[PDB]
């Protein structure tokens, strides 16, 4: 039973039979979330909280992808610096990664990589 | 500058300035781009705006629209 | 152009048709009152809004009402002299 | 010095208050001779039919200007109407409800959105 | 056939009154316009506010009016005009330096109380309010794209029953849901804004205002009263209590109605129905009515404790922020006052369904059922005020001509004595148990006296006159004994004719155009009053009974620096404040043609230059006037002009008054 | 009646018909306006009259022709001769093609005299307060023209003004069931017929358990 119900108003419904629901495979007390159905996870069908119960799943698949691809570089770029790897170029002696940040927007290189971020995600914005 | 007024002359009221330049070029600049996309979604909103909304998008435009979950329950919920 | 509209409390006392400037206005046979006639407007188009009419209609309040419509003006309802808009 | 921020005066000041307003007031009266002028308070615009012929092709608002819409089963009603009225008929009384309904229904308004014929 | 000239004016009119759209067909479509309407809105506020941080951050002198801000005088913007003197030095400018006028809008104060201390802080703030900007233009079209695909998904519904119509109405129930916006807004809105606001303060404000102390704790929560001495305004501390103890209530309150379940909180309906109220709560003219209606109140407590407890540093010390500020949220107040009535005025003429004739059962129809009693004992009430007031002022004047200062009727304001006699024992209460007490409260309660009185009365009846305008409109609006089919006809129009007697300015519409005279007239009185107490308490005190006192002693006296402005002598830099002063004044009789002068003479006189037009050698060839004949202003449209005009001139001639006087 | 042959204003130069009239700047102003209304008479005696543009006139013994740019011009001046015991004259609209319609005396007979054959337009059959509320058409036909409403809708909403006061008495209307209805268009069981039974069938199951829930706690 995907519906919630069976009936015409919503004053004399007659709710589906509780062994005859679908329900989550992830939180198996909860209803399956049929919006989440046809996109790429949607067989763990995992929507507690209900988020996208209110918001357009192409929006949170969207931010989804987004943050997983910015942590799998982030992920690597952190243990990169910190087993030691500094970029070819000198001024890149940041000896220790949790200072990186701070020294490298003072030598001036984040404000490049901050724009050249900024126009893709400008561009990613009109994709969005 | 040349005060009016009695009280700025009688209590010595002064207007001091800076004599640096307050925001670098660079920061103006910046500024400039946001205010720059506000203006370019400014725009777009007022075309919209002004066309209205499109009823017979269903004829023509694909996809199949889409209520959300929590929108049905506000439309069910009462008024 | 604006609308005149005329009511059953008409008693014709063709007041009103004799006031228009315009010729607007028209007496039509009836049978809801002594005198057998009732007003008609059969060429408001040609109703500049004068409301003439209204202030030679004797009834308790008038027969014959004319509502303006400023956003309807026609070159006739305008009564447009120097200007031809056809 | 505490100038300097003037470079950017220069060119905005005349630019906003001189170019800008220019250029809008131009765009305004060539805005102004379009077919599509201020459709949304000018009777008789092409845009206001089709906006309006739109409307009336979506199966919600079909039937949305009918100050009448609403009528569930209208033959039930006119059926319990036309019932009510016979046993109110005034002696022999030959209006029905039908040809009534349908008189009082039809008026005699012809300057009323006569505006809707050029556009 | 095409239009005229007059099409410009009747457009505009009406470019906002969506209600009147042609293309318009539901209230699907008026509630998402509407909406849009509300995010561009909301995106030109956030640009102000950026603006003005910008010009704060650029323009202007926050880092050395910081310093020293008792002396010193902050910077509104750079002058970039090209009409100055290229030669010599403007007297807006320290000689080669660049041109500067200086704020008095209060912004100064604002940040500085707010925690700013640096020029980047303004800058990075400036930042995130163009984003925000950004952020709500986004918003809009969110929703215009989310409601434009529900309409497509009526492409995907039917309920297989010929029920599915019902559908009609719920399309926009996500505006004009009223449960859950009110439920949210007391809630959130308001309740946790002042609990982000409290944290806010207790994070930033209170640690940048005094020494390092503990970690924040919860003795930041200080119950100590107002004017904290230092810094002449109230502890931050306080401050920061009050937004926690408001926010508390309202998040509380914000439980009420039936929100997001139907098994939880009560039904605004069901509220009301079971009150002395059950109003037709779907207009939309109604809920703006009363929410301007609200706003007034707020915005006229605004001003009135802006001035009265100075909550931002060193803003008791500019002479000139706290008489700008209140005359500034006075004048909004009153416009939102008025228009609370107009919109009541426009519910009644468009969204209102009443009974047949006799059923007493919405409170509109028991208030219209005695309306002439309403407005004979409004205009009675005005009558004696006027009567009384006016007659009282003439014996001061008369006598005090007359040599006689002891012959006056000086009436001793007894009652608002007693009301701060008791005030002030309450408050001396509360400081006498107090361990650290010698505290005080600036302008909470001030010396009355009987030119207070006189005012006060004053005052009394500029507001009974305009609420009998406003409110003889609104219960006029759907017909009076004059006119008895008003509501047949538009909310504003020209008039009923020459017959049955004469029928000028018998729209509601008209009468909103008469009662905003007096609501300027009654705001001219209450600013009068509050900056002739400001500039001399004493001689106001003494001499404010007659009316003489008024036009010498105040008028005439104080505007002696703004006429000396520019002159055959040199300028000062409050030259823009005389030059402004005679616009205003030119700008204010310009309307009184549009009001006095009205449309048949302008039209044949229109008619008389475009006979001129036509016989112009050349232009009878290229332009015959067939495309945008012009026109006379209609008579509704000349009214409107001429009010604009009247309250452009009356509103605009007052700060350069208040400028030349205070500063 | 027949239509006259009123030529164009701009083609009858020199006619023996005008009046010797003074001429002003009064008259229809040529090089912008194609649009003429002439109106014809036929007078007894050269009796001076006024005309509408400025200056004074003398009529012909015989057939009189004027041009004016206005009706309301060519009306005044007939109401000026219709007091000279003056009638039979008639008031034409020239089109600028040339096209002439006949206007004044439309059948003929002056319209403050009862003619067979007319019908009341712009008839309203109730007294002008019979008009139904602004209020109650928003959003159909009549939006803000109340007074253009046709007697059936008056009644129709006096009626539904009459009903939507007993508020005990009225029925909700049922919530709509978005999540399990609202499936595609192409799946429907037509029976349209039968839709009305199910429509009787599922508002008196709603009936009933309103009826249920109430008999509860009241
Ligand atoms: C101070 C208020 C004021 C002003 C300015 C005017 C102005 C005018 N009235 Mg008027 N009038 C007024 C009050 C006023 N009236 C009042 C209270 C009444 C009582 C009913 C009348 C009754 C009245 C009648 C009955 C008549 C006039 C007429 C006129 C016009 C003749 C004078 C003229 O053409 O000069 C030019 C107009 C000026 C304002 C002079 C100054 C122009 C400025 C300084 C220069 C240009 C500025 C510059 C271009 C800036 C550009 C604008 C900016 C946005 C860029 C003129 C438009 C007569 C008319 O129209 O006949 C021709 C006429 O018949 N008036
Ligand atoms: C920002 C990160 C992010 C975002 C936007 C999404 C978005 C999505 N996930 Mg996903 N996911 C994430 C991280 C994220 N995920 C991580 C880290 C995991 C590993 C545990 C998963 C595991 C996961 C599964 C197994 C499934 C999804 C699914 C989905 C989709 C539907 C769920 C939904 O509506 O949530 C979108 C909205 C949010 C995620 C917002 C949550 C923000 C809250 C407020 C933060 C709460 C956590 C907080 C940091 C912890 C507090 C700390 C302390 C107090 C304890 C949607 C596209 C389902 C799917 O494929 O459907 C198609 C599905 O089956 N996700
Ligand atoms: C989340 C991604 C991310 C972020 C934010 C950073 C951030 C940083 N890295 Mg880093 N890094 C990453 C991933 C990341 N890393 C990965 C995955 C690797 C492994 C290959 C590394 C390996 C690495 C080394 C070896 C070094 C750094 C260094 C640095 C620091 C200085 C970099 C600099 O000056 O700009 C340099 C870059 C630019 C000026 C611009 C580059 C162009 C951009 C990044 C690509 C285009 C923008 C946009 C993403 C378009 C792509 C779209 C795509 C989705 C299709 C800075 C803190 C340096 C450091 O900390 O020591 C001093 C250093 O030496 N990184
Ligand atoms: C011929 C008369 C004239 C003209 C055309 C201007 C033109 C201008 N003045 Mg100006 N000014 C004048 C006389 C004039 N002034 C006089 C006599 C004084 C008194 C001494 C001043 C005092 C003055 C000050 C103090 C300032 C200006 C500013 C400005 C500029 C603002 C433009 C703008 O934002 O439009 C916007 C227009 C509107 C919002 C009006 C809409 C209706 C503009 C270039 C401002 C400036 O420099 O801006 C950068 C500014 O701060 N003027
Ligand atoms: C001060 C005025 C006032 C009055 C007369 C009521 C009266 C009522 N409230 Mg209520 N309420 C109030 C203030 C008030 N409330 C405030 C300030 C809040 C926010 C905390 C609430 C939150 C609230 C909820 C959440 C609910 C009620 C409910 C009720 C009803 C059941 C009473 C009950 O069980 O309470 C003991 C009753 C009609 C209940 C009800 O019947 O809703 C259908 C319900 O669910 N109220
Ligand atoms: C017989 C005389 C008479 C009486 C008994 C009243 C009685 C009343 N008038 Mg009133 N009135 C009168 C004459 C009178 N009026 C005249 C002549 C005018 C025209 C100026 C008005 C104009 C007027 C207004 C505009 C208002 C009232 C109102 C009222 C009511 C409140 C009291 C008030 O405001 O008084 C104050 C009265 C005045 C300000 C008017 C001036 C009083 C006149 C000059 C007295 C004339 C008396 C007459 C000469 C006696 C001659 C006797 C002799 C022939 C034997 C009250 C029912 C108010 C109301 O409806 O509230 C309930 C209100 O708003 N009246
Ligand atoms: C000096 C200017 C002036 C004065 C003295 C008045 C006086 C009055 N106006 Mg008035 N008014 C004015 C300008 C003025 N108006 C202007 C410019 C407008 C804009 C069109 C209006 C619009 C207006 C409206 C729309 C209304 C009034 C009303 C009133 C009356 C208020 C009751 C009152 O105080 O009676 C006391 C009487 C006097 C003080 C006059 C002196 C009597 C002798 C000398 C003593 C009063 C007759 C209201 C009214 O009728 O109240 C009943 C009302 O409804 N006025
Ligand atoms: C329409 C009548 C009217 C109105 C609207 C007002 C309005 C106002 N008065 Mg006020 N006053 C009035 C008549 C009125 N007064 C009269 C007749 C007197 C006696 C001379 C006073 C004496 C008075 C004093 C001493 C003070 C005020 C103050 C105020 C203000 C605060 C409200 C307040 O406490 O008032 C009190 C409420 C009323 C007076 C309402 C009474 C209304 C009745 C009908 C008036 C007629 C009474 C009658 C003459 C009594 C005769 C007695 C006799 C039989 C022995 C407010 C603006 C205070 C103020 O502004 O301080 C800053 C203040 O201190 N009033
Ligand atoms: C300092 C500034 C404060 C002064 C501003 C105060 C003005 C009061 C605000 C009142 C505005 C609401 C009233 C209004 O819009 O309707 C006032 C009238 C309403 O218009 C009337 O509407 C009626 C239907 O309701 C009928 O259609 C009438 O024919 C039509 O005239 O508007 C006009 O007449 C506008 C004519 C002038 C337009 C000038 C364009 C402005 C361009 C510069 C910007
Ligand atoms: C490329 C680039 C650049 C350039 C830039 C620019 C060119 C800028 C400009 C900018 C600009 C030039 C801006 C402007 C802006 C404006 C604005 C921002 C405004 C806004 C407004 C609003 C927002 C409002 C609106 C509205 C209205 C009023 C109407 C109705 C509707 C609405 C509400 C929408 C540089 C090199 C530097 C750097 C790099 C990048
Ligand atoms: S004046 Fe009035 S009552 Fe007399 S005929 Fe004309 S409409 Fe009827
Ligand atoms: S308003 Fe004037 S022109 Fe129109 S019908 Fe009445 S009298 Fe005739």
């Amino acid at each position: 039973x995907x519906x919630x119900x069976x009936x015409x108003x919503x004053x004399x419904x007659x709710x589906x039979x509780x062994x005859x629901v679908k329900m989550s495979p992830s939180v198996p007390y909860l209803p399956y979330p049929e919006r989440l159905e046809g996109w790429v996870g949607g067989e763990k069908g995992f929507d507690p909280l209900r988020t996208s119960d209110i918001i357009d799943v192409y929006w949170l698949r969207e931010a989804e992808l987004k943050h997983g691809r910015i942590c799998m570089l982030a992920t690597l770029g952190w243990i990169s610096v910190d087993a030691g790897w500094r970029f070819e170029a000198e001024m890149f002696q940041g000896v220790s990664v949790i200072n990186a940040h701070n020294k490298m927007v003072e030598m001036g290189v984040m404000q490049q990589m901050l724009s050249i971020v900024g126009v893709c995600e400008i561009f990613s914005l009109y994709l969005i | 500058r040349v005060p009016g007024g009695k009280r700025t002359q009688e209590l010595g009221l002064v207007i001091p300035m800076a004599d640096e330049d307050g925001l670098t070029d660079g920061q103006v600049a910046g500024l400039f781009v946001i205010a720059l996309v506000v203006f370019i979604s400014a725009m777009d909103l007022a075309k919209t705006m002004y066309n209205g909304i499109n009823p017979a998008k269903f004829k023509t435009s694909k996809g199949k629209g889409y209520i959300s979950p929590l929108v049905k329950r506000y439309i069910e919920n009462g008024f | 152009s604006h609308a005149v509209k005329i009511y059953d409390t008409c008693i014709g006392c063709t007041l009103c048709v004799r006031a228009c400037p315009t010729d607007v206005l028209e007496m039509v046979p009836a049978s809801i009152n002594a005198a057998k006639q009732v007003a008609s407007s059969p060429r408001v188009e040609d109703c500049v809004g004068c409301k003439r009419c209204e202030t030679a209609c004797p009834t308790d309040f008038l027969s014959i009402r004319v509502y303006l419509q400023d956003n309807e003006e026609t070159q006739y309802s305008l009564g447009l002299d120097l200007v031809d808009w056809s | 010095k505490y100038g300097d921020q003037r470079k950017f005066a220069a060119v905005l000041v005349p630019l906003t208050t001189l170019v800008f307003p220019a250029v809008a007031m131009g765009m305004f009266v060539l805005y102004s001779f379009q077919e599509d002028a201020f459709w949304r308070i000018v009777p008789g615009t092409k845009r206001a039919r089709e906006l309006d012929e739109a409307w009336r092709e979506h199966p919600l608002f079909a039937n949305s200007k009918d100050p009448l819409d609403g009528l569930i089963n209208p033959d039930d009603y006119e059926k319990g109407l036309e019932e009510a009225w016979e046993r109110a008929k005034p002696a022999g009384s030959t209006v029905t409800v039908k040809d009534k309904l349908k008189q009082l229904s039809k008026q005699n308004n012809p300057h009323w959105e006569s505006w809707r014929a050029m556009s | 056939g095409r239009c005229a000239s007059s099409r410009y004016l009747q457009v505009l009119g009406s470019i906002h009154d969506i209600e009147c759209g042609f293309g318009i067909d539901n209230t699907l479509s008026l509630n998402l316009q509407i909406f849009t309407a509300h995010w561009g809105h909301l995106t030109i506020i956030l640009i102000w506010v950026s603006s003005n941080l910008y010009h704060i951050a650029s323009n202007a002198n926050y880092s050395l009016w910081v310093k020293n801000p008792i002396p010193s005088m902050p910077i509104a913007h750079n002058i970039w005009d090209p009409h100055f003197t290229n030669s010599t030095s403007t007297p807006y400018s320290h000689t080669i330096i660049t041109t500067i006028l200086i704020a008095y809008s209060g912004i100064y104060n604002q940040l500085y109380t707010s925690g700013f201390n640096t020029i980047n802080q303004i800058y990075k703030t400036t930042f995130t309010f163009s984003c925000l900007a950004v952020i709500s233009i986004l918003l809009a079209k969110i929703h215009i794209n989310t409601h434009s695909e529900l309409l497509h998904k009526l492409a995907s519904h039917t309920s297989q029953i010929p029920s599915f119509f019902q559908l009609l109405y719920f399309l926009d129930v996500a505006i004009s849901s009223v449960n859950i916006r009110f439920n949210f807004h007391t809630g959130i809105l308001v309740g946790l804004f002042s609990i982000g606001y409290t944290g806010h303060l207790l994070d930033i404000t209170i640690p940048a205002s005094r020494a390092p102390l503990i970690h924040t704790s919860p003795s930041y929560l200080t119950f100590f009263g107002g004017l904290k001495s230092n810094t002449s305004s109230l502890y931050l501390t306080d401050i920061a209590h009050h937004h926690l103890a408001i926010g508390i209530i309202s998040i509380l309150t914000g439980h009420l109605y039936s929100s997001f379940r139907a098994a939880l909180g009560t039904y605004i309906r069901d509220i009301l129905y079971t009150s002395h109220l059950t109003h037709s709560i779907k207009s939309l003219h109604l809920a703006l009515s009363l929410i301007l209606a609200s706003c007034t109140p707020l915005t006229s407590t605004t001003a009135q404790h802006i001035y009265s407890l100075t909550p931002y540093f060193y803003l008791s010390y500019d002479h000139i922020y706290s008489t700008a500020l209140y005359v500034h949220h006075s004048y909004i107040t009153s416009f939102l006052a008025i228009a609370s009535h107009a919109h009541t005025a426009i519910t009644l003429v468009r969204d209102w369904v009443a009974p047949l004739e006799q059923e007493s059962s919405s409170k509109q129809i028991r208030i219209h059922t005695h309306k002439a009693a309403i407005i004979s004992h409004l205009s009675w009430v005005s009558l004696w005020l006027g009567f009384h007031t006016l007659a009282v002022y003439s014996h001061n004047d008369t006598c005090i001509a007359f040599n006689s200062p002891s012959k006056q009727i000086l009436i001793e304001a007894s009652n608002g004595q007693l009301i701060q006699q008791a005030s002030g024992k309450a408050l001396y209460g509360t400081i006498n148990s107090i361990n650290n007490y010698n505290k005080s409260f600036d302008s909470f309660i001030h010396p009355i006296s009987p030119g207070d009185l006189y005012v006060h009365h004053a005052i009394a009846l500029g507001l009974h006159i305009t609420v009998l305008i406003l409110l003889k409109g609104g219960l006029e609006a759907r017909g009076s004994k004059l006119m008895p089919d008003k509501m047949e006809h538009s909310f504003g129009f020209s008039c009923d004719g020459p017959g049955r007697g004469g029928t000028c300015d018998i729209s509601a519409w008209d009468s909103f155009y008469l009662a905003t005279f007096w609501m300027l007239n009654s705001n001219a009185w209450i600013s009068f009053y509050f900056h002739y107490k400001h500039l001399t308490p004493r001689q106001f005190s003494e001499s404010s009974t007659y009316l003489e006192s008024w036009f010498r002693d105040y008028l005439w006296f104080n505007s002696t620096p703004l006429i000396h402005g520019y002159s055959t002598l040199g300028a000062n830099d409050l030259s823009v404040q005389s030059w402004s002063f005679l616009l205003t004044h030119l700008a204010w009789a310009s309307g009184f043609m549009f009001l006095i002068s009205w449309r048949g003479y302008w039209q044949e006189l229109i008619d008389i230059i475009l006979y001129i037009h036509l016989k112009t050698p050349i232009l009878i060839n290229l332009w015959n006037g067939d495309i945008y004949t012009p026109l006379a202003l209609s008579i509704v449209q000349a009214r409107f002009i001429g009010l604009v005009h009247f309250s452009t001139g009356l509103i605009l001639t007052y700060p350069p008054f208040i400028i030349g006087a205070t500063s | 009646v027949v239509a006259e042959a009123i030529p164009r204003p701009e083609d009858l130069l020199d006619s023996p018909k005008f009046p010797m009239f003074e001429g002003s700047t009064g008259g229809y102003m040529s090089r912008s306006t194609r649009e003429r209304h002439a109106i014809t008479w036929t007078a007894k005696g050269q009796a001076k009259f006024e005309m509408p543009t400025g200056g004074f006139a003398i009529m012909n013994q015989g057939e009189n022709l004027c041009y004016f740019r206005k009706k309301e011009q060519c009306i005044a001046l007939g109401k000026q001769l219709r007091k000279m015991k003056i009638e039979n004259y008639k008031i034409y609209r020239l089109k600028k093609d040339g096209t002439v319609i006949f206007m004044h005396p439309a059948d003929g007979v002056f319209p403050e005299k009862v003619n067979k054959g007319r019908v009341q337009v712009n008839g309203r059959p109730f007294t002008i307060r019979g008009n139904p509320q602004q209020s109650e058409l928003k959003f159909t036909k009549y939006q803000g023209k109340g007074y253009e409403a046709d007697p059936l809708t008056t009644m129709f909403v006096k009626a539904r003004v009459m009903a939507f006061a007993d508020v005990p008495n009225l029925f909700a209307l049922p919530q709509p069931n978005m999540d399990e209805l609202v499936p595609a268009e192409e799946v429907d069981k037509y029976t349209r017929q039968e839709y009305t039974t199910r429509m009787m069938e599922a508002l008196k199951r709603v009936q009933d358990d309103r009826a249920a829930k109430a008999a509860k706690s009241l």
